[PDB]
């Protein structure tokens, strides 16, 4: 481990001289209850107002 | 000194076979050799003779 939920292993050589390493981190996520999440959809961000 | 009155000595066999690479310039990624050292499989063995009256 070097940060929580990643970790770093060596894993050789490979006859080329040329060292790998794995990294592997893993996650998730939890929704408690139904109405902590809202989505707001259909937000169009091509609009310009006018002052006369 | 020997030990038990039985001496053998040890030798490799072939040594132009041991295999190794040298880079002149500009190094790649190519595979390297695999080698080993062979050992002769009789080496020859001394036993103490005597000297005696």
């Amino acid at each position: 481990e070097q940060a929580p939920g990643l970790s770093v292993r060596f894993t050789g050589i490979n006859r080329s001289a040329i060292a790998s390493y794995l990294v592997t981190l893993y996650t998730s996520l939890a929704v408690l209850t139904d109405d902590a999440l809202a989505v707001l959809d259909g937000v169009a961000v091509d609009q310009f107002h006018e002052y006369q | 000194p020997v030990e038990a009155g039985i001496y053998r000595v040890n030798r490799v066999v072939n040594p132009d076979r041991v295999a190794i690479h040298s880079e002149a310039g500009a190094g790649t990624e190519e595979p390297l050799p695999e080698t080993y050292v062979d050992y002769e499989t009789h080496p020859r063995e001394y036993t103490l003779r005597s000297i005696s009256t």
